[PDB]
């Protein structure tokens, strides 16, 4: 029995055109622990990108952040992408910055 | 002081075909990581996760090193025998994981110790409340119920859970007690957005702040805006601190009406916010 | 610190 996970795209600090940041993707609430992160900038998968150890909670589910340093611009999109079991194919979350 | 607690989360994960199974101990006192051992590695020990522990001598580390590597090929064998209880093929992966501690009251007595395991994210079996008896929670968890009955094993874990496990408890507590009662109070504003016709986005933004646990509201003149008020599960910015937001759809030229409130366990008071328009 | 788990 397998759980979908739940994602947050969101920066470290609030985003400030021009200055440096740090990119976040949590992932939370699934299961199996096997899924496969990515963060992708303007369609192109962001090569550097650290992990958090995996860890789970008192439902059983596991949780782990991505994350990626970056500048962000007026015109840069990011999203991050999510391969699990649970769902068909990847699930993409763009990054809202008024969020 | 409120009460504590020595967590263990453990997950043992085959992966057939692709090597040996991955296995994986976490050691939470308080609910804060401070022992981690992972066995993806070529000489895989038990480290130290909060600066506090490296207060442990060479010796402890060898010994829990060694109960874990001892727990991962046992739980290596779970595997197996679960594919049998569960007539399972054995080409897929499978997941056991285990949860195993003691909370303690201000007193220093045992509050609750437990230990519960799960087959595949769902419920296998439990120790129950009064450290005596099993919950199984189906058929298969029935099997390792007798198995622990005709081997004795719910006296030797009662025995660590309020033994061992409180006094070390207490031992890890006293070390890392200052860092652990660490407290930062959340950095609270308000952002404005629009909204299609007449209408605009209030967010209400907690940042830098620890623990976790906190609650933002929104107010329209001293009521809670109970209904459709939108809200993100508390986040790590990845610094330590958490990050959260609670946002409201109100009427355009209405914001001065609305107030947002920010409940942290750091703040001398209540934080209290509008909107401000620069 | 931690306990020995029992072969399930």
């Amino acid at each position: 029995i397998q759980k979908t996970p739940q994602i947050q795209v969101y920066s470290r600090h609030p985003p400030e055109n021009g200055k440096p940041n740090i990119l976040n993707c949590y992932v939370t609430q699934f299961h199996p622990p096997h899924i496969e992160i990515q963060m992708l900038k303007n369609g192109k998968k962001i090569p550097k990108v650290e992990m958090s150890d995996m860890s789970f909670s008192k439902d059983w589910s596991f949780y782990i952040l991505a994350h990626t340093e970056f500048t962000p611009t007026e015109t840069d999109t990011y999203a991050c992408r999510v391969k699990h079991d649970s769902m068909a194919e990847p699930k993409t979350v763009y990054w809202d910055r008024d969020m | 002081m409120g009460p504590h607690s020595l967590r263990y989360f453990v997950t043992a994960v085959s992966r057939p075909g692709l090597g040996e199974p991955r296995y994986m101990e976490v050691g939470y006192v308080d609910d804060t990581e401070f022992v981690r051992f992972d066995s993806d590695a070529e000489n895989p020990r038990y480290e130290p996760r909060a600066r506090w522990m490296e207060q442990e001598g060479p010796e402890y580390w060898e010994r829990e090193t060694q109960k874990a590597k001892g727990n991962e090929q046992s739980f290596r064998v779970d595997l197996r025998t679960l594919l049998g209880y569960y007539n399972q093929s054995k080409g897929g992966s499978h997941t056991i994981q285990v949860i195993s501690g003691c909370e303690v009251g201000s007193d220093g007595r045992l509050l609750r110790g437990y230990q519960q395991y799960a087959y595949d994210g769902c419920d296998y079996i439990a120790l129950n409340e009064d450290l005596k008896t099993w919950t199984a929670a189906d058929m298969a968890a029935l099997i390792t119920k007798h198995k622990w009955e005709q081997a004795g094993e719910a006296e030797r874990l009662r025995a660590y859970l309020e033994g061992t496990c409180v006094e070390w408890l207490r031992r890890y507590l006293k070390n890392g007690n200052a860092t652990l009662l660490r407290t930062d109070s959340p950095k609270a504003h308000v952002t404005h957005h629009s909204r299609p016709e007449d209408k605009v986005t209030l967010r209400c933004w907690a940042l830098g702040f620890y623990p976790a646990d906190i609650t933002l509201t929104w107010q329209l003149n001293g009521e809670e805006l109970i209904q459709d008020m939108e809200l993100v599960e508390t986040r790590p910015a990845g610094d330590g601190t958490f990050q959260k937001w609670a946002s409201v759809v109100v009427p355009l030229g209405k914001e001065q009406y609305y107030t947002c409130h920010v409940y942290h366990q750091g703040l001398p008071e209540p934080l209290t916010l509008r909107w401000e328009p620069p | 610190y931690t306990v020995k788990f029992p072969n399930m």
